[PDB]
């Protein structure tokens, strides 16, 4: 009764971003810091881990409920359909996720992709002793479209989930987006800013 | 007094044993959270349970008033 | 012969959970703790080895012992079929698999996959120097399925398989299956939850 | 006084805010600098923005004089 | 609608070099340093992170804007078309590409690539704590092409990205392009030598 | 002149062992220690490197010496063809392959593969300082195939071959087969255990 | 005494030799253990051997009372 | 056009060395090393850097400086045509290749291939203090062919691409062929030492 | 006095600027040396320009006479 | 006194130089002895080579006395 696979990825090309032109694809981002791994005063940079929550409308995937019997959702490798081109601005280290490599889709074409990540990022840590703490900015953004191509839209700032023994102690978590125009190209390019204080517990 | 239980699965509507007349809902907030929802805890109790600063409580009286966020009462 | 391979894999999509409706996918779940690695006191992680034990049943792979001269069983790379897309929730690295990516299939369609594995996952180890002994709990479980889609059951908590010679002594192991219900999806979530405790020999 | 301003999307023209009676244009360079161009600013001010060391500063008096570099005063 | 993706790769062989008879690919280089990770003075070497410029012209790759629907230009992976060999001469370890394998075009043919990069280059590190500081120079350049197969242009720097907070300051930056001809082939080699000179804050 | 190769992989498929109806495929087992790159009193586990020989004979795989010009045997890379499903059982890392992933084969059907391989295994490396010295056992054997399917058979392995300026010196090396019946299948399990005793030299 | 072996492959029913009169099974459980299965051994012994606390042993005086836990008695 | 690559790879497999009955591939040796990355003395094992040249000449690549127009030579990549199973005997690592994957060819049929790499190396260090300084030999030579299928045949060493600022200062450099019989194969078995000698400087 | 130049590209003949009457050659052998072959450099100097250790002059009068090792005098 | 030598490739029949009346044949066994089989080596030397612990030797006075292994005397 699966024949939806085999549908779906029939003239499906995961290269083109699903837009009905006039209407740019529509991005949900999210990140759920899980913990602070490890942070290097010498270097400035910081190990860290996380969630991150990616939701968004592909138009091509959508079936009929009927001619399908009983197919709410199903699970496809990000592989076979498009994804995002989110790229971590501040990151000096190629990302490792560490989920399976599956994404969920509505019947409609809602597609949710929310893959564990762990990964360092260029950042000042040597305020991180002080009771006041040291504060990092995980800049994130599509690397090769515009507002116009793809709209980053953010939503939940989820803290909890923070690892309670960690030897680290968030203060503040401030998840919040932001455009701007480049000399060239009439719009502007979305992108959200993670921002995070902590310092060191005892 | 019929309440709703997570205890069981499904979720099935049991009897909320004698001394306790109040069926409620508890809902945390875990890493899912963002994605699947806030946990979802059906149960029974003679005292309404207290609310944790980032838990969420709700009690009554009615039978089967506390069903899950996504059925009826 | 052997044409069953060509047979097996020619209307098989790897990418599709085996449901038959009123019938979720129903993976037997197993740890055999190897060794304990290492622990870092520092950033709160154990570094440690294991056998996974994994079994279900395929409903589309299985043949008629007759229509194939003697052929029992057959080995299949993970690949070729589909597999439960557990993820060790807690877990902080990408899990490196040391066996091959080999699995056992019955004439049923009872299939068995057993990967040695090695991981690092988030856990207190404070009080690993403690005679009480410091505990790590390795959380898994489906990361895109419910109990409707797949169903995780657990199996036997063998523990005999632990290296003598290591530094850390195992003082105890608890293997336990548990769901969880979310704001949404009327269906629960189930996981397996292996919990060790040990301390430091001497 | 009708001026260009980036603080909308798309950039739209809002009528220079009272007081102010200067259109301008702020440009950066940062690291996208090298692909995507100077860093595009547009707004209002009475006393024109001073320039900093690396950024590039433009001021006006005529309507719609602080275009973006890709349309036309 | 994005027919064109079928058709850009349809006779396109990434593998050739681009060129049209008495016209060599001309690819615009460019720099941005983002910042330096570490510098071992044991061994010489310089760990950094930059940003690479990277633009040419595929004269295969090109499409009649009005047969095509609003399509100004379109992101396809680097490896469906033809890209650079550019090699680090003074490079000690494979190149880490941090950001996706992505590169836009234009109707008219002009491809750009922008890969975040994290290498390690041999490197006299010895007078980077002394007031004068050390200087590291990285060397870039086609692997099997010269001149007349494939001319390197630069496009200047731009230090406007590096890290401020860094534990290093830099203190000048010079881009600079240069040929050399060889006992062989006619045609000259074009190698564009990226200088830097940098000392320990504080 | 080389049509073989073109026929050899036309009809065969590397995921089936080359059983012949009751003639299980016996594989001949034999290692060559190289030498012992580390030990870890700490973790207890031994870096080692060791070329490794596997010969078997695969009955698909020969051709006619006649129907082609001089064609005594030929280099296929282990990819092309079946190969035994050996797994080093207390090994705690992935096998890191030095050697090209090449075997030979004989015109009767021989295929050899002598692998170079470095590898860590779990082992109690305490009495290392010990005139007496310390010793590791490293167990190997199919992961998914019995003595029905697959027969392991050894032969003595050599304990020339060894750095003579290793900063440890072997006292004692032995290879011996053995076999094993567990709470299922009829039929076996063969294995090659090769102990090893080394001391610290001076 | 007829009984069961397992130092002969497959296993074969070797008449427990003289002074034996008793065929056994002792099962181990090694690292296998938790997918292949518990390890088992049969044989022959005049005095039913002693468990061990991971061990498990089984006595009898039947002929062929001692099979493989996949055959019959 | 290039029509020449489509042609190249049409009858053509990289898995069948281009041997022409009496005249074996013979393939032309070469190193440059480049610098001594690091020396343990611990395990005794050196990493090192290296431009290794390789030439030789496949009957099967050649095509007609008419039928095509004004085509030289072209950039294909290692992976499309065949390359000599060279083997660092003595190396315990993988070899890390950081130049790209491409070999030139000659219209007549000489291709060639000069990758950069990082690779270590059993070797003795224990005198690279003294002013006599230790020694490193590096075995190179075929893993499957012999002197009938392939020769190895070296040419002028190089020590001019050697980094001059280096902890460690060669005192020389020593490239010799040499072959090897054994007790088989009436053909001997061919292979190149790359001899170093260096001290530590200061 | 005519010469041949490496300082423009391609490879072109230069007439020896005055004070210079002589065309030179020199070539070096850094890393490519093994396969691209000695660097080769071409220009003018009144003083032939000296050798050092590694590298290799040549020099002479005639016009053209310090042609690319792959050319012709 | 005609021996075989190693020294020369292929595997040549020389004349054993003067003072040296005897053939020899030395074989050795390292890391691809398990596959290719153990060194050969094939000489000439007045006095018969002394073995080593691994090694093996083997003397003769008859021309061609020391030949391939994979030969004929
Ligand atoms: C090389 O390609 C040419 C085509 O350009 C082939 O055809 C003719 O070859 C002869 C050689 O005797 C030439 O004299 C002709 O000029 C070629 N074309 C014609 C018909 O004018 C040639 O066979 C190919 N191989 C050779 C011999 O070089
Ligand atoms: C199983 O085997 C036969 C072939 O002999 C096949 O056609 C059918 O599915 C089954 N037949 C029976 C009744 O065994
Ligand atoms: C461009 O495409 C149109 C079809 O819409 C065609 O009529 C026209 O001739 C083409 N001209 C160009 C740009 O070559
Ligand atoms: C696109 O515009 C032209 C097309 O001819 C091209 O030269 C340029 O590099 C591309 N980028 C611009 C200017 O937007
Ligand atoms: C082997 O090949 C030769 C020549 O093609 C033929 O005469 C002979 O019958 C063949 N025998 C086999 C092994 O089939
Ligand atoms: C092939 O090689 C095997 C193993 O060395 C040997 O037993 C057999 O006789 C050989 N047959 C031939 C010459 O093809
Ligand atoms: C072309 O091939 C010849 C072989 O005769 C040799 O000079 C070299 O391999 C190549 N030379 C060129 C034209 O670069």
């Amino acid at each position: 009764q699966r024949k939806l696979y085999k549908e779906l990825v029939k003239n499906y090309n995961p290269d083109v971003i699903p837009t009905q032109r006039d209407r740019p694809v529509t991005v949900y981002f999210s990140l759920s810091l899980l913990q602070i791994m490890d942070v290097d005063e010498k270097n400035q940079v910081v190990d860290v881990v996380f969630w991150l929550q990616m939701s968004w409308t592909d138009h091509y995937l959508q079936w009929n409920v009927s001619e399908y019997p009983g197919v709410k959702q199903v699970s496809v490798p990000i592989s076979s359909l498009w994804v995002p081109d989110l790229a971590a601005y501040n990151a000096i280290s190629k990302p490792e996720v560490l989920t399976p490599q599956l994404a969920l889709v509505n019947s409609s074409g809602h597609v949710q992709y929310l893959p564990s990540i762990r990964q360092r990022f260029s950042c000042d840590v040597s305020g991180v002793d002080t009771e006041s703490g040291a504060t990092c900015k995980l800049k994130f953004g599509s690397w090769t479209h515009h507002s116009r191509e793809l709209d980053l839209q953010m939503q939940e700032a989820d803290i909890s989930g923070y690892i309670p023994y960690s030897r680290f102690e968030l203060v503040g978590v401030t998840q919040k987006r932001s455009e701007r125009f480049y000399e060239c190209c009439k719009e502007p390019y979305p992108d959200v800013t993670f921002t995070v204080t902590f310092r060191k517990k005892g | 007094i019929v309440c709703h239980t997570t205890a069981t699965s499904p979720i099935s509507a049991v009897t909320c044993p004698p001394g306790e007349n109040l069926c409620y809902r508890k809902m945390w907030c875990d890493v899912f959270c963002s994605s699947r929802g806030k946990v979802v805890e059906l149960g029974c109790a003679a005292t309404c349970p207290s609310k944790k600063p980032y838990e969420e409580v709700t009690c009554c009286s009615t039978d089967k008033c506390n069903p899950h966020p996504k059925q009826r009462p």
